[PDB]
RNA sequence: AGGGGAUCGAAGAUGAUCAGAUACCGUCGUAGUCUUAACCAUAAACUAUGCCGACUAGGGAUCGGGUGGUGUUUUUUUAAUGACCCACUCGGCACCUUACGAGAAAUCAAAGUCUUUGGGUUCUGGGGGGAGUAUGGUCGCAAGGCUGAAACUUAAAGGAAUU
């Protein structure tokens, strides 16, 4: 369906192997496996990145097909996706959960930081737990930045990646910031990249 | 499989095993040992005749304090001696 | 006065849905009585029990009173609340709002030929609620609601008008009985039947159509 | 009702292990349901160390250690305050400290 | 997973299998031609052959029975089927 | 009273019986 | 022992619809299972069904639509007379309108309504809604 | 359903999950839909035309959502060889 | 016993929120300012929200304060996560890789200039 | 019924405590505790969970057997057998997570595949007491075991959890 343009670059390429997006967890769980492509000596399974922008350009298709831009909503509690899901957030539309998510946020229409989205994507299936189990009461879809050990529950499409390196987790979220700028009229030409590099999505230090 | 047997031929087992089973129900076992007929005043009829003995006061249970005005009884078909409840406010004045 | 906070609510209340069917189609969740208000207007509501529940505390039991409410017209929509307050109206009213948002559709069929309108259960349907389990039978025509009087209560204000009922379990724990029995009208349309094989081409949902007006700045 | 999985022991797959008796009281203890702990002393003290340093032939020699192994009783545990009673909860929990 | 298929498992999959729990059934030993070092006769061993299976030249051991897989005498030379 | 002194009791109490119907036989 | 090959195979279909897969394997694979699950293949309650022959008994790998709630058999397999057809329909079917008993009869294996056009009758194998 | 004289008498008629043809109940908050825009010559989303499925709450509260996503994607085109058949 | 209530806490955090600019570190014109730029139903009570309010700024000056979010201390935040560490951290700095990912790449057909490189075991 | 009888120790004795203490505590101490040849046949004999068979979810550890590493130990020129490490597999004692599913709940991978009720088969229960009593039979040297009522009496007894 998508022509050559929706393919890996050796570009693309070049940012997922120099962020280690590729290094998977050395305990894969069985919905995970799909993901598993000739796990290496000294435990690391390695990551099929293919599969990864595969998975990555389909879930901006899914972002890109929301008319709305404000109720997508972004959620990192890890202060190392906690940059990268401000910087999406500001890309796009995206009305950003950084940091503590406030339980009855998407249940208990009343509080402050309610919200009523039409799409949440999560940084960690586990350290966002409490969203994703949130989400599961009022049918909100779920995009998950998962490695091969984080939990599958509840999380329609999974983006394996590693979720340990701050390089990781910067530029999966700049990628899919990317991809849904291409997909509209904010980043006409597919081909040519942003004019600002992937490094405003990472979390710095001190 | 639940306990009990589902051959196709294995009726004798399933009609054996109600038959001693019916013997923990209590009408079941009254009937077929026949314990009205044998052991019970009346002789397994509604009513019973007597000639009263002697007028009772019976003292309720608690938690309740009264008197049951109550005569004793000598039946005439069996000579049993029972206790009769005179049912209505006096009443025991009327029986002698 | 009603001012919707919700986005379901906000867009039933700009008139962009006029039946409760299209939020059964498409699972949306309801928070806002004033919703079911305003898509069922007839919907007719019955207090079927007043208990009260005692906190024993150091000084005296405290008591509050629980009210089990089921709302419902007679056309294939039920409710049913459980609410605890200090004040029996206080836990009636609260328990009417509770019902409201639990309405569900029930699916009614035919114990043998198609003709008329359904006037029974499609299949045999039961629920469970603790001990309690209610099974609900198809009826033929003129048998009538064969079913305990609180049973009887939320079939008839669920529109179907020929039943079997069977049940098992402490049938007098009232909530959990009407529970039972609101589960297994729940399961009517969980139930696949033949005649909805049919595949169909999965409608979007309005909150996407009609999103220009959800959520105004 | 059953207040443990492993019912007060540690015995699945035995039907009878041995008895142990308490050092405390002496009570008849099945060996696998007895609280172990074990006891690891210095031969002396904390503080009479250095006075037997000073006070003794063949300097820093060795500083000996005493060995034993407690056997206790769930009473006599639970009055020494060694096992010291938890919540519903945290009593799942099989760690040491 | 909820949708596989049975027909057509991985070959990498069926050989970590047991060998009764496969799609078919079938034996996971093999039959060996040994090469005595006396002479150049050919006596078929099986590989679980759990004897001291003999020669007509070296009539003392051509394999040792084990546990498992049969084990060849230190100085044979043998080759599949 | 637990079981079993109940138990004790009643099996010592029977022993009264078969000894006092060795008497009378 | 495997006393009702039928019902070790209608089983693991069951276990199979309600996990929401769409293959199950039966083994080992009787006649009876193959007539049943055609009667179930003509009724649309299954798709595909493939017969591995290895040559102990065969075994099965059965395609499921996800349009079958519930497959049992009746064991024993009692004899049923044609005016006790309708009383074990109805007390094992949801509805009138829909499922089948599943009859064993000489004329051949045979859903309910067909052993009513054919006017014959047998034991009981089983059930399929 | 339907009565005698056509006329089909049924108050709703139920979505289907895509993954296991389970029928999505009213109280099924868990389920969820999934809409992908379908994308045209040089890249663009098409806004208002997508492509739809159905996910149950059951299946995504067993943690096959992904594994049943991608095979649906990858039936309709959206998805390449990501999704294998054989394991 | 001199812990501050939530009327005080609250009524300073909602002061700076919006008046950081016109506030000082001198409570003795906070107090003033305090009468002109709210209401407060007594003089002790001002006394102390305007003393929790110098005692807040005092803490504002010397890094931020959680919970208090004014203006100055916002635009510093995008002014400072608005930098981007130049152009490096991702760029050649002359990329290795082991058999097992270069073999992702042989597996995906791209070209890159990929260094096998040998791992402890 | 013989042997043996150190220790501890129903009985018993004695010193304390206590209002009393024929209990706990202390000191002795017969039978017993050990064994041989016979009896007994009972335990909270428990996982309070019959046996056989099939399926339904994830993980790590462990015991025994096996299979494969151009693995380590014997790093001594391409380095036996055991020991260890890694990946599988069969069988076993268990465990952790979750709750698909079940349950009244506690909880449970069985206590799941149960009103959508049927894989095969054995045994047992029918409110609480009276009562495992009385009587009869049978076994036993005895203690007792197995079997096992009725009259009568009663509105609860009981289970799990909440405050
Ligand atoms: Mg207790
Ligand atoms: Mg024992
Ligand atoms: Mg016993
Ligand atoms: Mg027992
Ligand atoms: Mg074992
Ligand atoms: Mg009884």
């Amino acid at each position: 369906s998508l022509p050559a343009t929706f393919d890996l670059t050796p570009e693309d390429a070049q940012l997922l192997l120099a962020a280690n997006t590729h290094l998977g967890a050395r305990n894969v769980q069985v919905h995970q496996e799909p993901y598993v492509f000739n796990a290496r000596p000294d435990g690391v399974h390695v990551i099929n990145v293919g599969k990864t922008w595969e998975k990555l350009v389909l879930a901006a298709r899914i972002i890109a097909a929301i008319p709305n831009p404000e109720d997508v909503v972004a959620i990192s509690s890890r202060t190392f996706g906690q940059r990268a899901v401000l910087k999406f957030a500001a890309h796009t539309g995206a009305t950003p959960i950084a940091g503590r998510f406030t339980p009855g946020s998407f249940t208990n229409y009343i509080t402050r930081s309610f919200k009523e989205p039409r799409l949440v994507i999560v940084t960690d299936p586990r350290s966002d737990a409490q969203a994703i189990k949130e989400a599961s009461y009022v049918n909100i879809p779920v995009i998950a930045l998962t490695d091969l050990d984080s939990p599958s529950e509840f999380v329609d499409v999974a983006i394996p990646c590693n979720n340990r390196g701050k390089h990781s987790i910067g530029l999966i979220w700049y990628l899919l910031a990317r991809e849904v700028l291409r997909l509209r009229g904010a980043l006409v030409d597919r081909t040519q990249p942003w004019s600002i590099m992937p490094d405003l999505y990472f979390y710095r230090d001190p | 499989g639940k306990g009990k047997p589902r051959g196709l031929n294995s009726a004798r087992k399933l009609r054996v095993h109600r038959r001693n089973n019916r013997w923990a129900e209590n009408n079941y076992k009254k009937r077929l040992l026949g314990t009205a007929f044998k052991s019970s005043p009346f002789g397994g009829s509604s009513h019973a005749k007597g000639i009263v003995l002697e007028k009772l006061g019976i003292e309720s249970k608690q938690p309740n304090s009264a008197i049951r005005k109550c005569v004793r009884v000598q039946l005439i078909k069996n000579g049993k001696k029972v206790t009769a409840f005179v049912p209505n406010d006096g009443c025991l004045n009327f029986v002698d | 006065g009603w001012v919707p906070v919700t986005k379901l609510g906000r867009l039933v209340k700009a008139g962009k849905i006029t039946t409760i069917e299209e939020i059964f189609l498409h699972s949306l969740p309801v928070k806002e009585f004033q919703i079911i208000d305003t898509l069922l207007p007839g919907l007719q509501d019955e207090v079927m029990n007043i208990k009260p529940v005692q906190k024993q505390t150091r000084a005296g039991q405290r008591t509050r009173f629980k009210a089990v409410v089921v709302v419902g017209d007679s056309n294939g929509h039920v409710g049913l609340g459980i609410k605890t307050a200090k004040e029996v109206a206080g836990a009636i009213r609260a328990g009417i709002i509770i019902a409201k948002l639990s309405v569900i559709p029930i699916r009614r069929g035919y114990w043998g030929t198609n003709l008329g309108q359904p006037h029974s259960l499609a299949t045999k349907t039961t629920g469970k609620c603790g001990s309690v389990t209610v099974r609900l039978i198809p009826a033929p025509r003129g048998s009538g609601i064969v079913a305990s009087p609180a049973v009887k209560k939320l079939l008839q204000l669920a529109g179907v008008e020929d039943v079997y009922t069977q049940s098992n379990g402490k049938t007098r724990t009232l909530e959990n009985t009407l529970k039972a029995a609101f589960v297994a009208i729940g399961n009517t349309y969980g139930f696949l039947t033949p005649n909805l094989w049919a595949e169909q081409p999965l409608p979007v949902s309005p909150l996407d159509i009609y999103s220009d007006e959800a959520s105004a700045q | 009702p059953k207040k443990r999985a492993s019912n007060g022991r540690n015995k699945k797959g035995r039907g009878h292990v041995k008895p142990v008796r308490c050092v405390n009281c002496s009570k008849s203890i099945p060996k696998d349901k007895a609280i172990k702990r074990m006891a690891i002393r210095n031969i002396v003290e904390a503080a009479a160390v250095r006075d037997l340093s000073e006070a003794s032939v063949y300097p820093e020699y060795a500083l000996p250690k005493t060995y034993n192994k407690l056997h206790y009783c769930v009473s006599c545990a639970i009055h020494a305050r060694i096992v010291r009673v938890r919540s519903r909860e945290d009593r799942k929990n099989r760690a040491p400290p | 997973v909820l949708v596989q298929d049975l027909l057509h498992p991985t070959a990498a999959s069926e050989a970590r299998k047991h060998k009764l729990k496969t799609l078919v059934q079938g034996p996971r030993s093999y039959f060996l031609d040994v090469k005595c070092p006396g002479c150049l006769n050919i006596t078929t061993v099986f590989s679980h052959a759990q004897t001291a299976v003999t020669c007509e030249s070296c009539s003392t051991i051509l394999c040792t029975p084990t546990g498992g897989k049969a084990k060849l005498s230190e100085g044979t030379s043998f080759r599949r089927k | 009273m637990r079981a079993k002194w109940r138990k004790k009791r009643t099996r010592r109490l029977k022993r009264k019986r078969r000894k006092v119907r060795a008497r009378s036989k | 022992t495997r006393s009702s090959v039928l019902a070790d195979a209608l089983n693991a279909i069951n276990n199979a619809e309600k996990t929401g897969k769409r293959q199950v394997l039966i083994r080992p694979s009787s006649k009876v299972i193959i007539k049943f699950l055609q009667v179930m293949q003509k009724h649309g309650y299954i798709g595909e069904f493939e017969y591995i022959d290895d040559h102990r008994s065969g075994k099965i790998v059965v395609q499921l639509n996800g349009r079958l709630n519930k497959c049992g058999v009746i064991s024993p397999r009692f004899n049923v007379k044609i005016g006790d057809i309708e009383k074990w329909t109805a007390n094992l079917l949801p509805a009138r309108q829909f499922g089948y008993v599943i009859l064993t009869t000489s004329a051949g294996i045979m859903d309910h309504e067909e052993a009513r056009r054919k006017h014959v009758s047998g034991k009981i194998l089983g059930f399929v809604y | 359903m339907e009565n005698d004289k056509g006329q089909l008498v049924e108050l709703y008629v139920p979505r289907k999950c895509s993954a296991t043809n389970r029928i999505i109940k009213a109280d099924d908050h868990a389920s969820v839909q999934i809409n992908v825009a379908k994308v045209d010559e040089e890249g663009r989303a098409i806004p208002g035309e997508y492509v739809t499925y159905a996910l149950s709450g059951y299946v995504r509260s067993r943690g096959e959502s992904d594994d049943s996503l991608n095979r649906l994607a990858q039936n309709d085109g959206l998805l390449k060889n990501v999704w294998s058949y054989s394991r | 016993g001199r812990v501050r209530t939530k009327t005080v806490k609250r009524a300073s955090k909602a002061l700076i929120e919006r008046y950081y600019p016109k506030l000082t570190l001198d409570f003795q014109t906070n107090k003033r300012l305090c009468d002109e730029i709210a209401t407060i139903q007594s003089k002790r009570l001002r006394n102390k929200i305007a003393g929790y309010t110098t005692h807040l700024m005092k803490r504002i000056q010397k890094g931020p304060v959680r919970g208090i979010s004014f203006k100055l201390q916002e635009e510093e935040r995008e002014r400072k996560d608005q930098y981007v560490p130049e152009v490096s951290a991702l760029d050649l700095s002359r990329l290795n890789v082991d058999n097992q990912t270069s073999d992702l790449v042989k597996s995906l057909g791209l070209k890159l200039p990929l260094s096998v490189i040998n791992v402890s075991a």
